[PDB]
């Protein structure tokens, strides 16, 4: 596999009107009022290349394993304060729930990912804005099979909602986490069994250090297998 | 080594080592692991030695736009999705921003101690030379033999040859405005995140060499140490006499300012090898209109000339520093030369239209009144806005006398030939005009304002009729609207 992540946006972004829209901002955010170019949040999204006329993964139809497709993406702090301006803090939730899933699935595609600014703030002012518990209860809308290849990239970006993401997930709690441990081992799910290794280590429930043993079955289960048994030192060695 | 080294204990000792021997058989991957793994949990802050922090500094000159293979061939799996440049720099932005925010209400107030003395015992190891001293008897560092980070050589030991701080500021100056795919790119993904890592690195290691030297000194002593400082060691790699005009064309090094001096900068080379070309697989993905890469520029630019305010206006009214020769005074006046005398009016708003009106204060109204009394100067005072920061009717009882001298208004002199030239200049004063007023109110929270108000607006007659009088098919470069706004 090679670029299989969600790929959100699918064609180029509009360019010239982008850049259009990107001006008479600077001075009006230094010194929203011109909304005429697009209407609605669905016009902003159409607008970046978002997505012909769509705001949930279709793992049926495999979207969440994409191609590259090569296509351009506008800066992302100037995508995340454009579609800032759609946001309507006193109004209906029917637009809001669009407004915080579109949010998501544009925060969680690789191009976003790999095309971000060293220092977020956009990223973390935005999460701020709904609910802890309302944006992991209207979760990412990945299956909780597939939750971790995607779950590890939103603790990636934001890595304050583990504890507060496994429990949605899993619902002491450590029994589900074991008992989730095998049927990955018992199939051969050992890539989602990694990332699920690597969302899981570090919580509450599964801590690090020498003391979970998971060592032990992996020691007998034994290409993509070494990195968890040299993960799994790592992690109990600290 | 006195002041700011703290001994560790037995819990950061085996800390320290693992990375160092992790680090010794090239596994970065694990080094950067370690240290991300355990950020957003407990309060422990794993601490980063500082022959780790320089090993970070190199890695993060190790971008994937020229050095692809090289990434690729070091972990083949890359289950982060990510780059290790990438990954290097987002460590060093979180333990940075986390320096700038000390307090007890967090991790702890040992280990916080214990990361600022590793912070700057690795920045002090950077010295400002004109155009493996280890504290820690301990462990066995991975810089005793190793001088070669996967290529790139390393931080430090580029940066400490001859006249070499100073091409790593003025060959990513350069390149910042640069409409080139591989110039660009390097001055975007590696420099200029790197660059404003380092001054502020330099602007809090200043502030401890101040605030912990010699309490009660006279000001002969007092000034003579202000020369020994981290940052003054730092203003010394411009290694000029005549700050005043080296400075100033040492800052805008792209901009189209009026250019007079022939002998500009000679062309800066790369800091490491290839880093000015682009591999053949990489292809970027970011379309990055002229107005953003004007932006980050200019953003880059206003950060060093806050940072050279920095120390500048600390030496007392006394004797100036003898170590950079600078004057302090004057300098101003150079820099709101190059301003005035510009030729782009996009490049001028996004200098002064700052997104942190706060944090970049002291010095943006000494330049935005240094420039409005320079063009006024060579296009029809003795002005006191920057003085009038205190008092809402002073500065509002003076505005009105150069708005009703013929100050932003059109003259006759010229005619409509050089319309532009005539416009632009009247144009270059609304946007220090507003950006003066912009601070006043936000630094201060009747028929004062009214008067003025009333002056401005009806000062747009003559720029409307003059629209009339060269027969223009629109409208002036007015100024009420978007003053009438701003007082809401």
């Amino acid at each position: 596999d090679k670029y299989k992540d969600w790929h959100f946006i699918s064609k180029n972004c509009h360019y010239e009107q982008l850049m259009d829209l990107e001006m008479k901002d600077t001075a009006y955010s230094f010194l929203e009022f011109v909304h005429l170019k697009c209407p609605s949040i669905t016009n902003l999204l159409v607008l970046f290349g978002v997505n012909q006329e769509k705001l949930k993964i279709n793992y049926e139809k495999k979207e969440n394993s994409r191609y590259d497709n090569l296509c351009t993406i506008f800066p992302v702090n100037k995508m995340l304060k454009f579609l800032m301006y759609f946001y309507s803090d006193d109004d209906n939730d029917d637009v809001r729930e669009f407004f915080l899933k579109a949010f998501i699935c544009l925060i969680l595609d690789r191009k976003v990912f790999n095309a971000m600014e060293s220092d977020h703030r956009l990223c973390f002012k935005v999460l701020e804005l709904f609910n802890e518990a309302h944006f992991i209860n209207s979760y990412f809308e990945i299956v909780d099979k597939n939750d971790f290849f995607l779950h590890y990239r939103l603790l990636q970006i934001f890595p304050h909602l583990q504890s507060a993401l496994l429990r949605r997930r899993f619902s002491t709690i450590q029994q589900n986490i074991i008992k989730e441990f095998n049927e990955f081992f018992d199939c051969k799910n050992y890539k989602n069994l990694l990332y699920f290794i690597l969302t899981m280590y570090g919580s509450k429930f599964i801590p690090f250090g020498p003391k979970e043993y998971f060592k032990d079955c992996i020691l007998d289960i034994s290409v993509e297998i070494s990195i968890l048994k040299g993960i799994l030192n790592l992690f109990s060695k600290i | 080594g006195a002041h700011y080294f703290v001994e560790l204990t037995e819990k950061h000792l085996l800390a320290f080592e693992m990375l160092n021997s992790m680090c010794l058989l090239e596994n970065y991957d694990h080094v950067l692991l370690f240290l991300e793994c355990q950020f957003g949990k407990s309060h422990n802050l794993a601490v980063i030695p500082f022959d780790i922090i320089l090993v970070l500094f190199t890695l993060s000159t190790l971008s994937e736009y020229y050095k692809e293979p090289i990434l690729r061939a070091n972990d083949p799996y890359n289950t982060s999705r990510e780059t290790l440049s990438r990954r290097a720099l987002k460590l060093l932005q979180k333990y940075l921003a986390i320096l700038k925010e000390f307090d007890s209400e967090q991790y702890n107030l040992y280990d916080l101690e214990l990361l600022r003395c590793q912070f700057f015992l690795a920045i002090d190891t950077l010295t400002p030379k004109k155009q493996f001293k280890n504290p820690y008897r301990s462990y066995i560092s991975c810089l005793e033999q190793r001088n070669t980070i996967l290529g790139n050589r390393l931080l430090n030991l580029k940066l400490n040859e001859p006249g070499e701080f100073i091409n790593m500021i003025l060959w990513t100056l350069s390149n910042s405005l640069q409409e080139s795919t591989p110039l660009f790119l390097s001055s975007h993904e590696i420099w200029m995140p790197l660059l404003e890592i380092l001054i502020d690195l330099f602007s809090c290691r200043q502030d401890y060499f101040i605030q912990h030297e010699a309490q009660n000194v006279s000001k002969s002593l007092f000034v003579q140490r202000l020369s020994e400082s981290p940052l003054a060691v730092f203003f010394e790699s411009l290694n000029t006499r005549n700050f005043a005009n080296r400075f100033s064309e040492y800052v805008f090094l792209n901009c189209d300012y009026k250019l007079p001096s022939d002998n500009y900068a000679t062309p800066v080379h790369p800091v490491y090898n290839g880093e000015n070309t682009i591999v053949d697989t990489y292809i970027p993905t970011i379309k990055c209109s002229p107005l953003y890469k004007s932006q980050k520029s200019l953003a880059l630019r206003r950060k060093l000339i806050g940072s050279c305010f920095k120390l500048l206006l600390r030496v007392p009214d006394g004797h100036r520093l003898i170590t950079p020769r600078i004057v302090a005074d004057d300098v101003i006046q150079g820099i709101s030369r190059t301003l005035a005398s510009f030729n782009d009016i996009l490049q001028f708003k996004k200098f002064f239209m700052t997104e942190n009106l706060s944090q970049e204060s002291y010095f943006i109204p000494l330049l935005a009144e240094g420039t409005l009394s320079e063009i006024l100067k060579d296009t029809q005072v003795i002005l006191t806005l920057v003085e009038n920061l205190s008092d809402g009717v002073s500065f509002c009882n003076e505005v009105i006398g150069l708005v009703k001298s013929k100050c932003f208004a059109f003259t006759e002199q010229c005619s409509q030939a050089s319309y532009e030239e005539a416009v632009l200049n009247i144009e270059k004063c609304d946007v220090c005009l507003l950006v003066l007023l912009r601070y006043l109110l936000h630094l201060i929270g009747a028929k004062e304002q009214l008067e003025m108000l009333h002056a401005i607006e009806k000062n747009d007659s003559g720029r409307r009729q003059w629209a009339k009088a060269l027969n223009l098919g629109n409208d002036p470069p007015l100024l009420y609207p978007i003053v009438s706004q701003m007082f809401g």
